[PDB]
């Protein structure tokens, strides 16, 4: 490059930022996803489709692990997702080289959102088009956080993103209670993902990852075929 | 009109207009004529003054003992290429201990002016040269342009109304081999006087001559030693 | 080059009775190669159509007695051999087939007013097994239309 | 609609889209070419025609079938100047896998490294996003053959049989009808379908001089470009 | 319009007009052809003289990059002398690291990447040049290459650059290529330059011929021009 | 450490000992002194251990990238140039003695010598290493021009066996390798 470095995101005359609001529009028209925190573990459930019978499902993965106990899904766009995965992978290593201890889940999200915000103020680039759902069972209590293209973190009990997320939002508002078990959380997570799905819900149309206090665990399609018997 | 602003932008007709504008800046300068013979490389220039009491602006300027140039454009780009030009001759003098051939000097110039005509934010060098050298294969006359095209000519003229000077050199190009110095020079100043209006001429105040030859180091004559040359002339007919 | 094909056809029609019929099968792969290549002016699709018209005339005059199933065998053994040598198209679209089909049903309609029902319905049932899975395309279909009008 | 400079540089639209990248998807179609990839049970076929407009032009310096490593080949569509720039990147990062890690690079991991680079060109706004596609083949240990496709947006996935180029929506529609009927796939069963799909979509029924076949096999993992004679051998064999 | 200012933006249908503009800049230049016989390559450039305008032998477009490599540039002449410095500099570093002579297949690739690199950014513009690369080697024969301003570079037997592009290669292909000594080809080049470009626009034109092959031992040099002068004497035998 | 390379009418024949010392202690009884760069080009390294393993990887990296791009089997003289460029540039930091020998389709079988200065010279036979000073007289009176392959295998076997006996730093087991147009024949002897 040359030395331009001019930020292409400035304030509106109203006083809002324009490109971040447009980046949120790309997230809302993405694949639906749901995450539920249920007092012994946290369950991530995304919704994976294939436009043909020609694609392969053992290749592209949505639920992606980070350390040994920290999972991560998204709802926005695809190529930008893999960037900040590899960024967060290295970002958890400088914690572990220095402190010799697995990084707490709150400590990642402070660092990932700091990457993402500082990315928007600098010049020549667009913001990301990805929102995240990060979870983990650190120090007894499990956790569930959500980031955004603006770079703001939250702490949900149960949220949803992607298409028709407000419909899934009201559904969890009646479905979720003070506490459940892990298996009940999986049963209501498939229930809310079956809200806006299509007719074929096989072991390949959904893709589910959990966080035990024993650790992160990604579910193979065998159990998801077995657990979808009398689903929702 | 929107694509006539930057150097980087091409045209829907295929011609970069910023180079074509730099050609017109060369035409705003005064006229000068360079020619050669078997043994000499005389170039004659035409000075201009700003007022009646100011001095005339100089044209011919010394580069090395066997290379001297003339000038036809801006004055900042004049000295900017001159200081590059002095630098390159003494480096070959310091390293190889030999004078540069004129032909490989000018290819350094055409390489030098190429880069600001492609990158963004740069202007082309709005200046044209007439280089007269002498080396182991004879005298040479090289003209340049802001389009970085250098020409191995035998007689050219550039500046204002240089066309009438070119028409003189076309019908006298055969005579330029078998002429020594006196009729070699007084051929050349007959070319400049066809670039003048019919009420003034060369007054030994607005004329310089640069000669470089075989046993002759490049020498600039002005205002005192032009009067031995300005003799045996004639008025222009009506 | 088709002067050679002309003189071999001129060699056959005189010598159908003198020479034996296996030499026609010994002259069969030569005309198969002359039909395969295809040149600009020496051999041409019309000269290929005429040389097959002359042999099918010689094969019907030979099979004009009660012994008919030689022309039906040797042509089917010719059409099967010409499929296995060539790639997908046989050589062309019309000339090698549609004239010769219109030749045979012309031969059939001329012979049916003298011949018994047996070898011609052998002929009809052989060409119906041809034109059910062989040449079922358009260009032409009137040679099939008068075929089933004569078959009925 | 258009807000700011969303038609010009890679920024967002008010509709939550962008436009330069989806212009680049139909920057392939100015190439005027169609390539088909089919993976069988123990092989992986690449087939691509070539157009030779001039008789004063070689029949050697034309074919898009390139060789990344000794066990990985590829095919390029789109424009040609952007294609060979993409290939030198793939040749360069395959060798760095050897020098850093020691073993041969998987065909899956290479498509990540390519799609990351295409991401960045989308990402920083002051550079062009390189419109050309990418298809890889190769044999993995204890995984069999693979077929992948990088895109100028920056995403990839595995496939079973997937074409690219100009004609996909007729070519992929035929391959779906071929796969979902659950037939066998051995070697020549896989090669014949890779021809006849490209044969029926283009509707040519050609002479064996335009297409090139780049099969890789489990028994012979070397990337191999087929001879024109044996290309003619398969074509007359499927011909009845 | 609106999309045709930078080399970074695409068109709404997916092409780049700045490359398209520079292609027709080369088209408005004089004619230069190149043809290889069975043991060498012959270069031919029609070179225009306006009235006098220089010497006899200024600004030749037959550059000499390596000891066995030639040039036949046409287009914007200042940028052509830049590529000649780049192609010279590339072959030297091949000699330094390695130490056999540069193969012509690499030197086409290494240059055309540098051409392609100027078709991405909004800082620089595309080059307005196009040229021929001719070599000869006893291990490799002769090869002839051809670079456009986009960067698409591959092999030819006979090509032609300039205004007379389709009009000149009409009759190049009428000849033979394998059954020709290059000394026969030299006078065959000169008629085609003499055939095309009637002197309606330009009265004076030169004819510079260069010639590398078996007879010149792989060394590239100009033809003996004033010596033996059999081209133009044979070329003007075509008055009817 | 003693390395050996003899060319003949077909390809070449390489050979080395296997004994790696740390000054008076054998750190390794058996060592692959010789290294496959390419399928027809080996080297056999001497001097330091960390240095020669570092150079032989980088040359294998650069020659591997260069040959795929050129899409031909490379030249043995090309590979000998790459060892020269690194060992001359870092001659203040490398103590390496390399003999490159391999078969080539253009020029048959070739043997080069890159000693610790960083020069390069083609030879018919070439020896090197710390034990190579003891067999100068034997290799000069026994070498005869025009040997077959099996004569060269017998020739290098006797030459390495003498230096292993007499030098203390050389010994272990003998590794041989015959590179030709057909293949590479590797074998391990004693005696």
């Amino acid at each position: 490059e040359r030395g331009y470095s001019f930020s292409l995101t400035t304030f509106s005359p109203s006083g809002k930022l324009v490109q971040i609001e447009y980046a949120l529009a790309a997230v809302a028209g993405g694949a639906p996803s749901v995450g539920i925190k249920a007092a012994n573990g946290v369950v991530l459930a995304t919704e994976k489709k294939q436009k043909s019978i020609l694609y392969d499902e053992r290749s592209v993965h949505k639920v992606e692990p980070i350390t040994k106990h920290i999972g991560l899904v998204y709802s926005g766009m695809g190529p930008d997702y893999r960037v900040l995965v590899h960024r967060a992978r290295k970002l958890a290593q400088q914690y572990y080289l220095v402190y010799q201890e697995p990084i707490p889940t709150a400590q990642l999200v402070q660092r990932v959102a700091s990457v993402m915000q500082e990315y928007t103020q600098s010049g020549g680039v667009r913001p990301f088009g990805v929102s995240l759902l990060i979870c983990g069972w650190n120090e007894g209590r499990p956790y569930l956080f959500q980031s955004d293209p603006s770079g703001a973190y939250f702490a949900w009990k149960a949220t949803a993103m992607g298409k028709n997320y407000v419909n899934g939002k009201t559904f969890l508002e009646k479905r979720y209670n003070e506490d459940l078990e892990l298996e009940d959380a999986i049963h209501t997570a498939i229930l809310t993902l079956k809200e806006s799905f299509e007719g074929q819900m096989t072991e390949d149309n959904i893709e589910v990852g959990i966080c035990n206090e024993a650790g992160f665990r990604r579910l193979t399609p065998t159990e998801v075929k077995d657990y979808l018997a009398a689903i929702a | 009109n929107q694509y006539d602003n930057d150097v980087t932008v091409w045209s829907p007709q295929g011609r970069i207009h910023q180079i074509e504008y730099a050609m017109e800046a060369v035409k705003q300068g005064s006229a000068t004529v360079g020619l050669k013979s078997k043994t000499h490389a005389v170039l004659v220039a035409l000075k201009r003054a700003q007022s009646e009491l100011a001095a005339h602006q100089k044209k011919i300027l010394h580069v090395d003992n066997h290379i001297g140039i003339s000038i036809a454009g801006l004055t900042a780009d004049a000295r900017l290429l001159c200081n590059f030009m002095r630098q390159e001759c003494l480096d070959s003098r310091f390293v190889f201990d030999r004078p540069l051939p004129v032909s490989r000097l000018v290819s350094l110039i055409g390489s030098k002016t190429q880069i600001p005509t492609q990158r963004y934010g740069r202007r082309p060098y709005g200046v044209g040269l007439l280089i007269a050298g002498y080396d182991d294969m004879g005298p040479h006359i090289f003209q340049t342009c802001p389009s970085a095209n250098y020409f191995d000519c035998r007689a050219m003229s550039i500046g204002a109304r240089s066309q009438s000077a070119r028409t003189y050199l076309e019908r006298h190009m055969s005579e330029f081999m078998e002429c020594n110095l006196n009729e070699l020079v007084k051929h050349g100043l007959r070319a400049l006087r066809e670039t003048l209006p019919a009420e003034q001429d060369l007054t030994t105040k607005n004329v310089s001559i640069g000669i470089v030859g075989k046993d002759l180091e490049f020498t600039i004559y002005d205002d005192d030693d032009v009067s031995p040359f300005l003799e045996g002339l004639e008025e222009r007919p009506q | 080059m088709a002067d050679g094909g002309s003189e071999r056809a001129d060699g056959r029609i005189v010598k159908m009775e003198v020479d034996y019929s296996a030499t026609v099968d010994q002259r069969l792969p030569e005309c198969a190669k002359l039909a395969k290549e295809g040149r600009l002016q020496e051999v041409i699709e019309t000269l290929l159509s005429l040389e097959k018209q002359t042999r099918t005339a010689s094969d019907m005059v030979s099979t004009s007695r009660i012994l008919v199933a030689v022309v039906k065998m040797c042509y089917e053994a010719k059409e099967w051999d010409l499929l296995n040598e060539n790639i997908m198209l046989l050589s062309k679209r019309r000339s090698q087939l549609k004239q010769a089909v219109a030749k045979m049903v012309q031969q059939c309609c001329t012979y049916v007013e003298e011949i018994t029902d047996l070898p011609i319905k052998l002929r009809l049932i052989d060409t119906l097994r041809m034109v059910t899975e062989g040449k079922i395309y358009v260009e032409i279909e009137r040679a099939r239309l008068t075929k089933t009008l004569a078959t009925i | 609609s258009s807000a700011g400079f969303d038609r010009h540089i890679t920024i967002f639209s008010p509709e939550g889209r962008l436009y330069q990248v989806e212009y680049a998807f139909k920057a392939i179609n100015q190439g005027g070419l169609t390539s088909v990839a089919v993976r069988g049970k123990d092989c992986a076929v690449i087939v691509t025609q070539k157009k030779v407009p001039d008789k004063l032009l070689d029949s050697s310096t034309v074919t898009h079938l390139f060789k990344i490593t000794e066990n990985i080949g590829c095919v390029m569509t789109g424009m040609t100047a952007d294609s060979r720039s993409q290939v030198q990147r793939a040749r360069y990062e395959a060798a760095n896998w050897k020098y850093k890690y020691g073993y041969e690079i998987p065909v899956d991991m290479l498509c990540k490294r390519i799609a990351d680079i295409s991401q960045v060109y989308t990402q920083n706004a002051e550079m062009r996003p390189l419109g050309c596609c990418m298809i890889l083949i190769g044999i993995d240990e204890e995984q069999g053959p693979q077929v992948y496709k990088c895109d100028p947006a920056g995403y990839y996935c595995g496939f079973k049989a997937t074409a690219a180029g100009v004609k996909q929506t007729e070519s992929t529609s035929f391959l779906e009808k071929k796969v979902k009927k659950k037939f066998d796939w051995t070697f020549e069963q896989t090669v014949e379908t890779a021809i006849t799909c490209l044969s029926t979509v283009l509707s040519i029924d050609f002479k064996p001089s335009e297409i090139e076949v780049g099969v890789v096999t489990v028994e012979n993992p070397k990337f191999r470009i087929l001879t024109e004679a044996e290309i003619d051998a398969h074509l007359v064999a499927l011909a009845e | 319009t609106g999309y045709d200012l930078s080399a970074s933006t695409f068109s709404p249908d997916g092409r780049v007009f700045q490359v398209e503009y520079a292609m027709k800049a080369v088209e408005n230049s004089s004619t230069a052809i190149g043809i290889r016989c069975k043991d060498g390559v012959v270069f031919g450039v029609e070179k225009l003289v306006l009235s006098k305008l220089y010497e006899e032998g200024s600004n030749k477009r037959l550059f000499n990059v390596d000891r066995h490599v030639g040039m036949a540039v046409a287009g914007l002449l200042a940028d052509a002398r830049s590529l000649a410095d780049i192609a010279r500099e590339e072959a030297s570093n091949f000699r330094s690291n390695f130490g056999y002579n540069i193969p012509l297949k690499h030197l086409a690739d290494r240059v055309a990447m540098y051409v392609h690199a100027y078709t991405l950014y909004s800082a620089v513009r595309p080059f307005g040049c196009s040229f021929m690369l001719g070599s000869y080697s006893v291990n490799d024969g002769a090869q002839l290459y051809m670079i456009d301003p986009s960067g698409v570079s591959y092999g030819y037997w006979g090509c032609a650059i300039g205004k007379a592009r389709q009009a000149a290669k009409t009759e190049i292909e009428k000849l033979q290529m394998k059954e020709m000594t290059c000394r026969d080809i030299v006078k065959e080049v000169a008629k085609i330059i003499y055939i095309v470009h009637d002197e309606v626009k330009d009265k004076a034109f030169e004819l510079e011929l260069s010639w590398v092959g078996e007879l010149t031992n792989g060394r590239h040099e100009i033809v003996p021009k004033d010596i033996r002068e059999e081209a133009e004497k044979y070329a003007k035998e075509s008055l009817k | 450490t003693t390395i050996m390379a003899v060319q003949f009418d077909g390809g070449v024949v390489l050979g080395a000992d296997s004994r790696t010392t740390t000054g008076s202690y054998i750190a390794n009884r058996v060592t692959d002194k010789l290294t496959p760069i390419h399928d027809r080009i080996f080297c056999c390294r001497s001097g330091s251990a960390a240095d020669t393993q570092a150079v032989a990887d980088a040359v294998t990296y650069q020659l591997g990238f260069h040959s795929i791009e050129l899409n031909e089997p490379p030249l043995v003289h090309t590979a000998a140039s790459l060892f020269k460029e690194m060992c001359y540039r870092y001659r203040e930091d490398l103590m390496a003695g390399i003999i490159i020998a391999g078969w080539d389709p253009q020029e048959g079988g070739q043997v080069y010598s890159v000693p610790m200065g960083g020069m390069m010279v083609r030879q018919s036979f070439a020896i090197g290493g710390s034990g190579s000073s003891y067999i100068y007289g034997y290799v000069d009176a026994t070498y005869r021009e025009g040997m077959t392959k099996e004569e060269c295998l017998q020739f290098t076997a006797n030459a390495l066996a003498l230096a292993m006996e007499r030098d203390g730093s050389s010994g272990g087991v003998i590794r041989l390798a015959a590179i030709a147009e057909s293949g590479v024949e590797r074998q391990v002897l004693l005696g």
